[PDB]
C-alpha cells in the first residue's frame, strides 16, 4: 500500500507530464496484476482505471485488443 | 605609584554571517529550487514539438 502514495498515478503521469507510453505502463503492470487475481469485484476496478492517451488514438485501433497488449506480460503468454 | 583601573571583561559573543552554510561552494548548491513544477514546463507537449 506504500507504492501508490509516492509514485504518481498514470492518469496524471501521462497528462501533466508527458513521458511516453512504454515508460508509463512499465511502472504499473505489476500493480494491476495482483489486484486482478485478488477478487472478481477487485477485477472490474482496474480495467476501467484509465485516462487520456496522447501518444495513441483509440479511434481505429480496437481498444479491446490494443490495451491488452500493454496489460499483459510474458508471465501468462508462454508456459513450459 | 600608579592607579590601576578595574578591567572590563568582554561579554559579547560574535555575530553570524549571511551564509547559512559553511562555504560559498556548499551554499550555492542549497540555493537552487527543487520541486515538481519546474520539470513540468519542458515536458509541455511531445506532439506539439512533433
Amino acid at each position: 500500500k506504500a507504492f501508490e502514495e509516492n509514485v504518481l498515478p498514470f492518469v496524471e503521469l501521462n497528462n501533466r507530464f508527458h513521458l511516453s507510453t512504454p515508460w508509463t505502463f512499465h511502472i504499473w503492470r505489476d500493480y494491476l496484476d495482483n489486484q486482478l487475481n485478488s477478487n472478481e469485484n477487485f477485477s472490474i476496478d482496474e480495467l476501467i482505471e484509465g485516462a487520456e492517451f496522447s501518444d495513441v488514438d483509440l479511434t481505429k485501433i480496437s481498444k479491446d485488443l490494443f490495451t491488452t497488449f500493454w496489460r499483459l506480460s510474458l508471465y501468462d503468454i508462454h508456459f513450459d | 605609584k600608579e592607579k590601576i583601573p578595574p578591567p572590563a571583561f568582554d561579554e559579547t559573543f560574535k555575530k553570524f554571517t549571511f551564509i547559512k552554510m559553511g562555504n560559498k561552494l556548499i551554499n550555492n548548491v542549497w540555493k537552487i529550487p527543487t520541486g515538481l513544477d519546474k520539470i513540468e514546463q519542458e515536458v509541455k507537449k511531445p506532439e506539439g514539438v512533433y
